[PDB]
């Protein structure tokens, strides 16, 4: 169905109920505030590094965040370039 | 806000979860009950029930108490 | 988590070695420039969501299969290189 | 080449797999057989497993002789 950016989870499922600003989160993770806001505003992705910081900060697994990023990049790709790719790629394996 | 959108997001998290903390930690989930069935809030009316296994959420249901 | 396993290692050892294609032949099947396949085979760069789809269609796999290997590799790497640094830095906001 | 390194790699693939095709397609797996299937680690050892919607389960090693 729709691509779900890991930033939507961070914003809707953590930030809203907790209340922290982008800066507070950024301070906790040890990263520059624009890194967090890129994510919160869904304009950039979550690196393995960011995922580690998030998982330690928010008591989750780092794979939780990378799985969301993976599902997001993949749904996006699929509905941007899917037909272009399925129509053109040569099949080398039965 | 929209209930469908929230549902989509909850399903997203369920599929992405690697450990029970992934569903317990987000305060938006308001997780309630480790092998017993747990549930996460979708809204004031609907909750997703499920069983946690090593291999992720199983037997996902909706329940409206009551 | 043991050693990090780059998806390039799977590509090279589990497909290329038994099938026999050259980097350029795979690049031609995927519809990408040959250096992009080299990068991966020589484990010099990651696999994108786009490259994952092309591989999955080309080699009869799922795209997630390739991204999962990329995930685990990026994550083992980060934990080896920056893990002890990060776990001593980050402030916990959630009980 | 090294059996340890091959094992580590087969294990990686099992954990990453999402559909049976992920384990059947790579010819280096030489996959043989909802029933149990197995993949070649080398001339002597194979990883047995049952495929499930939730990935590989009951993983074991077998040396057929």
């Amino acid at each position: 169905m729709r691509p779900i950016h890991p930033g939507e989870i961070l914003r809707e499922e953590f930030q809203k109920e907790m209340g922290f600003s982008a800066a507070a989160l950024a301070r906790a993770l040890g990263v520059a505030t624009p890194t967090v806001n890129n994510i919160l505003r869904e304009r950039g992705g979550v690196s393995a590094d960011m995922a580690l910081r998030l998982s330690i900060c928010l008591d989750t697994t780092p794979e939780f965040w990378l799985n969301l990023q993976t599902a997001f990049d993949l749904r996006t790709a699929e509905q941007q370039h899917g037909d272009e790719i399925i129509g053109s790629v040569q099949r080398l394996v039965a | 806000s929209d209930i469908k959108s929230v549902a989509e997001r909850k399903l997203a998290m369920l599929d992405a979860a690697t450990e029970l903390r992934d569903l317990r930690s987000p305060p938006g989930n308001r997780l309630e009950s480790r092998a017993d069935q747990h549930s996460i809030r979708v809204n004031d009316q609907w909750r997703l029930c499920f069983t946690w296994t090593e291999h992720g959420p199983v037997n996902v249901e909706i329940v409206d108490y009551h």
